[PDB]
This record gives structure tokens, sequence and C-alpha cells, in this order.
RNA sequence: GGAGAGUUUGAUCCUGGCUCAGGAUGAACGCUGGCGGCGUGCCUAAUACAUGCAAGUCGAGCGAACGGUGUUAGCGGCGGACGGGUGAGUAACACGUGGAUAACCUACCUAUAAGACUGGGAUAACUUCGGGAAACCGGAGCUAAUACCGGAUAAUAUUUUGAACCGCAUGGUUCAAAAGUGAAAGACGGUCUUGCUGUCACUUAUAGAUGGAUCCGCGCUGCAUUAGCUAGUUGGUAAGGUAACGGCUUACCAAGGCAACGAUGCAUAGCCGACCUGAGAGGGUGAUCGGCCACACUGGAACUGAGACACGGUCCAGACUCCUACGGGAGGCAGCAGUAGGGAAUCUUCCGCAAUGGGCGAAAGCCUGACGGAGCAACGCCGCGUGAGUGAGAAGGUCUUCGGAUCGUAAAACUCUGUUAUUAGGGAAGAACAUAUGUGUAAGUAACUGUGCACAUCUUGACGGUACCUAAUCAGAAAGCCACGGCUAACUACGUGCCAGCAGCCGCGGUAAUACGUAGGUGGCAAGCGUUAUCCGGAAUUAUUGGGCGUAAAGCGCGCGUAGGCGGUUUUUUAAGUCUGAUGUGAAAGCCCACGGCUCAACCGUGGAGGGUCAUUGGAAACUGGA
């Protein structure tokens, strides 16, 4: 299936990682659909989400599945809310 | 430091005061060894770019490494290349420290940064390379306000060049602006050493 | 020559030939072929040590003679003062011929494998495969 | 909906089809040919005349076009 | 954004090769070796492989068994076609770039709609009787299902009647309107009424998304001392076949098809983004990271399946290895480690699923040598040390024109520091969650449970007591390598006597060697420094940019002439080249610029720029081409 995921950047003990909609089939770090955000884990003060909004709903409503840590990021900007606001309406 | 031999040496082979003093020059304004008194014969068109390199590089205390580095890193912004070069050995954090006064020579400004007793900006700052940039703040630890090599260093109110600012009291320095060619070393024939490296 | 004449018959460069051909060939035995590979140096044994007389120069100059680990027949010089070399003897081979010794193309490595360092050696060790002493 | 190629050539058996490769190093262009087997139908067209071709899904093991129009005859 | 020098002569100017100074590496070797960070590490034998691990999961689909709510083997579902490895084959639509499919397939996911009725019979497990060293195989009975199979209902799918409209030829989109034909399943809960109902699961239809397939334009290595190749070959008709078009296959008919614009054959090679070099034009490479392809001991097949003709599946043939009680059986590291071998040369039979990702599951969770980490190696890059300040010419070494000179402010002496080191104390981030528990809200409900969404509480770290920080003590443990005639920075002495030796080139050594060896001194670098190998540069030394041919290499002995190349003046026209916009595309990473985080820097991240001989489309008309 299609899936909202992690793939990892940085060096070590450094991790970065950028948000996309990948094949579930797709290496972590290869091939993609389309990236749509990152996110940072290890940033001083804030974690460091940058979704675009417009094109994580644009999958979501496509049938893209998010893996359990970018439901949470996805949840912490908002978008789970407009997604299932915009599915019953 | 990195190299650790007679700094007096390296200032008669080069012909060039090393403490920026002129003690060195002193008695023996000749190469070092036993050719020395005997005076050799000209100097090759190689041999002038190569001598105008050293005289940098040992002021500044750098191996050939790091200062072919800085050059590279010099060439990349607008400008003359060799004047760039020039203006970045100045703003290193081991030559602000001597060129405000904590340190009665370049080597001891170099021991101070490496030991850990400066900060830049408030934070310590342990690598004698490190850049310093306009705007930022050098002091001293709060364990080390009091040593006899910053205490005696600093009431010899040497030159402090228009470049800097520095506050005795205070024990604190500030890196004001990029500085100008007049205001670095005029014994340097920086032209020659932007040759060196297109060869 | 004319454009047109170019693009019917297009420049062709000169092929660089190779200093040290017995080094840039392997041998695999399974298939009894030989390859080609670029290797710094050679594995090989002295079939027959011995000196040779140089081409205006004047002395004996030793050297041995090497089947080399792709066997290949090569005549290595022996550089520094004396040697422990004899027939059967296990040597490393580089590259760099020697001048006024015509058919020697190759060196021996001081120091490595049976080839002792050159004794009483102090300075330029690691050319001659000396320790330092003291 | 969408284009397919189409090319213009003299028949040369009963479609030649000559462009020009630039070449890469000296930049003169260099006149080459490629013949296209080509499906006519009902056989009308003959040898030398100047025709039009649109490509087309296999025909067979060598024919990709299809003779639309006849341009210049022969 | 572009540097030269040495060497042919008694001397010269040319021509011309050779050599050297630069950069780089999956390097190797020699001498030497302190640390930290980040990266990299079988290039050779696609050689052979001991041992362990690399793919399972679901009891909320099912029966049984054993244990005291648990678990085991089995049936069943899904996964095992991914992820990981390798580059043998392949010169080809394999790959890059640009298109087409009105000739295509698509599990799981999402959305919508309509459903999910009624029967039946097996069989593994199991019990029992055997046969075999084993692997395993037979006989008898037994039994379940979301396993299997009948029947009913369901059409957009098929046939025929046509019709309307449209396209790029075959054709395509609807409108019908009759005839055949095709499904499904329960589990766990709530309410209870045994009816309704929640979640997951099931069937059909249609879309979306994803993935895959086919075709086509252009681009793709040498050798002509490789010139002929092909007979399903090339086209047609028909049938068969496929997801699909098609000589894809067969039958019959015709004699085509390819090639000097290089067919065919031989050899070599996975291709690209990228990488190295270069001023650029170019030249060289494909290890690491990413995309695509191919392969899985060798060769041939097929089965299951949405997907394989399947690395850790089956069948067959072969080579090889292993067990055997001789009847018979077993195996495939180009997964991760590791071994042997080959080699100049390339690592631990480590820790953990904490993070990211994947499979299964309602979930808890389980599995995961992917992966995240640790270990080894100066293999590379970056950073920091091996002390700092003051200190007038001590001794000792070396040279001496025995006055002295030089090593040398160097040492000692006096103070100072603790990066590092040792000892001790503290000690992050990387962790987001999920589950569960509460409330609230949305849809739905007759209502509830549940579901989606939101907030609040809970647990979880391999690295690792690591990074880092704080205190104490000590200059104490922490410098080597090459070179010094010229190119080319840096010279003296002694020994040797064309010997021993040196050497990239010129060349040096035959009794006063700055070139051999050692010593002192000096120069260049520095945890490295040299040597070798290889590639680009210098090399305008294949010259498009950017060379030549009287005598230096170079005008065919000379005609005629085919292909090709090139071609006088003007007008009209065209729009292939040419020029100029628009649109799409040229992934990400990389390079370059900017900014941010790492104490700095390497490195990491973010935003731009660049890169096409690309395609499609609108303009211009001087030149080249066409009329
Ligand atoms: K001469
Ligand atoms: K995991
Ligand atoms: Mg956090
Ligand atoms: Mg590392
Ligand atoms: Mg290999
Ligand atoms: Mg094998
Ligand atoms: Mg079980
Ligand atoms: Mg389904
Ligand atoms: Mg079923
Ligand atoms: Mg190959
Ligand atoms: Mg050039
Ligand atoms: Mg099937
Ligand atoms: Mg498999
Ligand atoms: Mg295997
Ligand atoms: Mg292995
Ligand atoms: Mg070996
Ligand atoms: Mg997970
Ligand atoms: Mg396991
Ligand atoms: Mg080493
Ligand atoms: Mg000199
Ligand atoms: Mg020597
Ligand atoms: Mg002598
Ligand atoms: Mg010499
Ligand atoms: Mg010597
Ligand atoms: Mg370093
Ligand atoms: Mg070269
Ligand atoms: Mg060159
Ligand atoms: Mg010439
Ligand atoms: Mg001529
Ligand atoms: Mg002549
Ligand atoms: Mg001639
Ligand atoms: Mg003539
Ligand atoms: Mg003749
Ligand atoms: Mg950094």
């Amino acid at each position: 299936a299609v899936k909202i995921r992690l793939t990892r950047l940085g060096s070590k003990r450094n991790p970065f990682y950028r948000i996309v909609v990948a094949d579930a089939r797709s290496p972590r770090d290869g091939r993609i659909i389309e990236q749509i955000g990152t996110y940072n884990p290890t940033s001083a003060n804030a974690p460091e989400i940058k979704v675009d909004e417009a094109l994580a709903l644009k999958w979501l409503n496509d049938g893209a599945k998010p893996t359990d840590t970018v439901h949470n990021i996805l949840s912490k900007e908002g978008i789970m809310k407009k997604f299932d606001e915009q599915k019953k309406a | 430091a990195r190299f650790r031999g007679s700094n007096w040496k390296k200032s008669r082979r080069l012909g060039i005061s090393l403490s920026g003093t002129g003690k060195e020059l002193e008695k023996r304004p000749y190469a070092p060894g036993q050719h020395g008194p005997n005076q050799r014969k000209k100097l090759s068109e190689y041999g002038l770019q190569l001598r105008e390199k050293q005289k940098l590089r040992y002021l500044y205390g750098m191996t050939e490494r790091q200062f072919r580095n800085t050059f590279d890193i010099a060439g990349k912004k607008f400008g003359v290349h060799g004047e760039n070069f020039m203006i970045l050995l100045a703003s290193r954090l081991d030559a602000v420290v001597y060129s405000l006064g904590l340190a009665r020579t370049r080597r001891q400004a170099r021991q101070l940064v490496n030991h850990g007793h400066i900060l830049v900006d408030g934070k310590r700052v342990d690598i004698p390379s490190y850049s310093v940039k306009p705007g930022q703040t050098i002091s001293v630890r709060e364990k080390s306000q009091k040593l006899n090599i910053i205490v005696e260093s600093v009431e010899i109110n040497n030159f402090v060049p228009e470049y800097l600012n520095f506050d005795a009291d205070s024990l604190t320095g500030t890196f004001v602006r990029l500085p100008e060619r007049s205001e670095l070393p005029a014994e340097i024939n920086e032209q020659l050493i932007v040759e060196y490296y297109s060869r | 020559p004319t454009i047109n004449q170019l693009v019917r018959k297009p420049r062709q460069s000169k092929i660089k030939k190779s200093d040290s051909p017995a080094l840039n060939k392997g041998f695999n035995s399974k298939k009894k072929k030989f390859t080609d590979l670029n290797s710094p140096q050679k594995r090989g044994v002295c079939t027959r040590v011995g000196t040779m007389t140089p081409k205006p120069n004047s002395a004996l100059r030793k050297y041995a003679r090497v089947r080399l680990s792709n066997n290949i027949e090569i005549n290595a010089y022996i550089p520094g003062i004396g040697h422990n070399l004899q027939e059967h003897s296990v040597v490393l081979v580089r590259g760099g011929r020697v001048k006024d010794l015509p058919g020697v193309r190759y060196h021996i490595v001081r120091g490595a494998l049976d080839t002792s360092g050159v004794d009483g050696r102090r300075q330029g060790r690691s050319l001659y495969g000396t320790k330092k002493p003291k | 909906r969408n284009d397919r190629k189409v090319y213009v050539g003299k028949v040369v058996s009963d479609v030649l089809v000559e462009t020009y490769k630039t070449h890469k190093l000296y930049g003169k262009r260099v006149k080459y040919s490629k013949k296209y087997k080509t499906h006519d139908e009902n056989n009308s067209a003959k040898l030398g005349d100047i025709v039009k071709i649109q490509e087309t899904r296999p025909l067979s093991a060598t024919k990709r076009f299809r003779l639309v129009e006849i341009v210049e005859e022969s």
C-alpha cells in the first residue's frame, strides 16, 4: 500500500527525517512518490515540523496511510482533524 | 603549539621578526646554521614566492595543510584574493586573543585558547583556528580572570588595532569590523603568495 | 584536414604504453588465463641471483631473476649495499627501471618478505627496509 | 486525445525518412536516413512517391506505421 | 579563467620525441605513530564453503493434544515476488532522455453502491496396525473451519438488434434492449427482543492511488588485416495463443528483409545520476549513495499466486560435496559474520530491535544480520596536541683561515598552563508513541458498545554511565619521514677511489665527490613522510576551440569518373536548419551560492542556481536547405 513515512537522513547519532509518500515495498531511503515535509527530533527546542498541509490531505484522501510517528506529526499540525472533518462533511 | 622549535631560527632564516619586535634579528640578521655568516647567492623566482608564504605561515603558526585550506576559503569571497586571505588570518581566535593584548606572544595566545581559558560570545571556544566574525565578544573564563599571564600582558597596553575594541578592566574584547590591508602586517607581499599557489 | 574529412575520419590519440607490464597482469590458475589488474607490487621467487655489468658506467650491479606470481619472468634490481638473497628466495617486486642495466625494469623491495633491510643504513632507511636504531 | 508521430518520406520498396544528425564534436550537419516499414492497406502507393506516415501499434514483426496520405506521386 | 623547465650542437635557430614540477585513489609497500569526529574497508576466484544467525505471523478463522487461564504440533489466511547480495551474462529498446497505448494487467489501501441466501462432502491433526538405519512411507478408522464444493439471487462483463455523436486507420463514448452467464463468511463485542446493532473480516461493480507490461524518436565501445547476413527469415491470409499488439506459434501463399549512413562476425562492457581531472573544449572512472536492468552452483521447465518461471520453493538433467545399516537419503553464503584458497591487499563467527522502515496481528505484541549501534584498520578528510613566558651565548656535537663559527633562547634556571592524560563526582538529547484509562466532539444508532478526531494520565534506550560538565595531580607518557649539483626550497666534513654504490632526466663515482655511505647543519612536510601502480594535466604531442605536408614525418606517378561534400546573381514562397518566447520535463543525493546546527572544521540540514543535441506549442524571415 501507499504510506506516509519517515526516511532517515543526517549522520551518525544525528538523525534528520524527511516525511515522504512512498510505496510500502520501496526501501526506506530509496524511491519515493512525493516529499511532504521534514522532521527533526533532536533539535534544540522544538522538533521542527515542516509539513505541507495541502499535500498531506491529498494523499490521505487518496488512501495513503501514515506510520505511527507520522500520524503523531500530522496530528500535532492539525492535519488529522481537518482530514476527519472534511470526510464527514 | 604545532611547530615548537626555535622561533629565533625561523625569524633569521625568513628575514622577518616573528615576535613583531625585532629582538630575534638583533645580533645575527642572517640564516641559521653553519653557512649563516657565509652570504649565499640570490633567491630564485620560486624561492621568493616560497619565502613569502613561509613568512605568513610561521607568523600565524599554522601547518601548511590548514594554511592552504584558509587560502581556498578566502578565494571564494568577492574582492582581491590575497587581501581576503590576510583578513581571514587576522580573524583567527588565535590571533585575536594576541591582538587584544591578553597574551605576550602569539604562542601564549594559542595555549590560552587551547587550554580553554577563553570564551567567545559567552561560551567556551577551545579551537585556535576559530574564525571570529565582526560583532563577536571575546572574554576570559571566570576561573582564569586572575592569572599572572593574562594580568601581566594586559597592563602593557599596546596598540590594539582599530578594527578591535578591548576593555582592560572588563577583560573583554569586541571584534568591531573586518580589518583593512593597512591594519595588517606590511612586511608580507601577499601578491607573491597568490602567485605561489598558481604554480 | 577539412571538417568533412574529420567527420569521415575522426582524430585518434596515440595509445600510451606501460613501463612495468609485468605488474599489470594477473593469472587465474583455475581457468589458466591472464587477467589485467594494475598491481603496485608482485610477489615472486628468485630463480637466479647474481651480478651484471652496466652499459660509460662500470660496476657489478646485483640483481635477481624472478618468476612473479603471474608466471612471468623478470629481471629485478637489488638496491642497497648488501643483500641476503639466493635461489628460492621469496621477494616483493615493485616498478622502476634501472638505467645502464638493459633488461632490468623492476626493483626488489628491501625489508619485505624474505629480503632483509640494508645493514648499517641510517639515512633514508624507509627506502631500504631498515628499522630505526636504538 | 494525444498525438502520434508523423513523418514524410519517399517509398523505397512497394519509406525513407532522411534526417540530419549534427556531429557531436565538429558541429557539421550530416544527412542520415532510416527506412520505416509501413502499412499501405490496398497497395496504393508505388516506388518514388513521397508519402505521409503515422505511428501505430505493432502490425507485424517490423511494421509500426500506417500510410495516411500520398503527397507527391512517383 | 590559461606559468614552465631539462635534454640532439663546438655554438645556433627550428622540428620532434622523451623526462620533470600539479591533482587524484577502494590503493599497496617501507620507516614511523598520540588523540577525537565523520566517512570508507575482497578491486583478485560469478572460487569452494565448516558453524551460527538473515521470514515469519495470526488462538478474536478451526479442530485436537498436553499442561494449569496457558502452550504445542496440525488445518486455514496473509507474508515469503519486499527488504539484503552480486555484476557473471548482455552492444540490447538493457540503459538515458522524450513520447504513445483507441493493443494492456494491478493483491494489500481509499471512496461510492448493492449484497452477503440455502445445502453438502472431504481431510490433516488424532487413534490404531505396520514397514524402514535414516529421510520418510503405507493400512484402518475419526473430525473442524473465514478450508473445499453444489444450488439461489446480483451485470456495467458476453452475443445479437440497432441508434446517436466523436476520433488518429484499426476505431472510440454513450443510448438501449433482448438472450445466455458469474458471488459471498464468519469472528469478537453491545443491547437484548434473539431481533437489531459496532469493529474487523467476505462478494460484486465502478473510480482513485500504487506497482508492473508493451511499443516508438534520438543518444550508446573497438576491429574492414571482419563484407556479405537472414529462409519464420520479410510481408499476406487464417487459426491458435497472450493481460496485451505482434511471426508470438503453426498452416498455406508470395520472395522479400538487412548492409559501406557498416549489416553480420569476433572481442570488450551491466547502463545512468554521479566521481576524478581540465581554464574550457575535452579526457578518464562507475567502489561507496540513489534509479533502472540482469543473475542466485550450471542448464531446462513449470506449479502456486495479484505478482515468480521464485537467493535462504518445487520438478528434471549435470558437476561437486556429505550421511548410509548400501535399500536408500541430503546440500548450494554473489544475506550477515566467519573459514580455506587466490592475492600486493580489504575487518567481528559482536550488541539491540530503543529509533526509522517492513511482514503478520483487533491489539498487546512477535519476527526483522533491513536497520540502529559497538569492534578492528592512519585507508581518507577535518580538528587538537606532543607545552607556554622570561632566559647570554654554559657544557657536548660539528666545522675551523685554532681568532672563532654554528647547533642556540636551544638547554639548564625561574615561573605559568592542563587542551590532552590519570583519579574521582555528576550526567543529555536521541522517546515519537502504541496499548490502556478517563472526558469532549463527529458520523451513525431506536439506544449502547464500539469507530474517527482532540486533550489529559501511563510504559519504553542497544549505544551507555557513552557525549558532555565539574574538581584534583603532573611537563610529566605523546615526532617522525624525505630531501639538500641543476630542474627544486635547503652545504660542509670524513670515508670510499669507475669500487662500493646513486639515478625521474641531465648524469654522478677512475685519490681534494655539495650527486656514493656516514656525520653535523639546513630545507620541506608533519601523525605522518616517502616509494610503487594507475588516470587527467602540463602535451597545441590528434590541434572543433587549437597543428601540419618545397628541403624537418607528410601531395597518391598521372587521368577519367561514382557516391558524398561544396557550390554564381535576383524575385516570390516555404519554414527543415537558424533565431525568439510559452508550457511540460530533465527524481533525490551530489557540485556551486546563501543561510542554519555541530565549541571550530570536516560533516549535517534547509533554500536557490546549474545541467537537454529533450519534447510540444506561438512568433521572425537575413543566411543554409525545399518549391
Ligand atoms: K654537448
Ligand atoms: K524495530
Ligand atoms: Mg524531544
Ligand atoms: Mg569511523
Ligand atoms: Mg567482487
Ligand atoms: Mg561459490
Ligand atoms: Mg499454532
Ligand atoms: Mg479483498
Ligand atoms: Mg474461501
Ligand atoms: Mg563482464
Ligand atoms: Mg589544456
Ligand atoms: Mg496462476
Ligand atoms: Mg524466495
Ligand atoms: Mg544462501
Ligand atoms: Mg559471508
Ligand atoms: Mg595469500
Ligand atoms: Mg515499527
Ligand atoms: Mg529468527
Ligand atoms: Mg601503513
Ligand atoms: Mg636552491
Ligand atoms: Mg639516496
Ligand atoms: Mg673525499
Ligand atoms: Mg644530486
Ligand atoms: Mg650523499
Ligand atoms: Mg592533520
Ligand atoms: Mg599524463
Ligand atoms: Mg598529458
Ligand atoms: Mg607539430
Ligand atoms: Mg597542401
Ligand atoms: Mg631526407
Ligand atoms: Mg620528407
Ligand atoms: Mg604529383
Ligand atoms: Mg612512387
Ligand atoms: Mg561540522
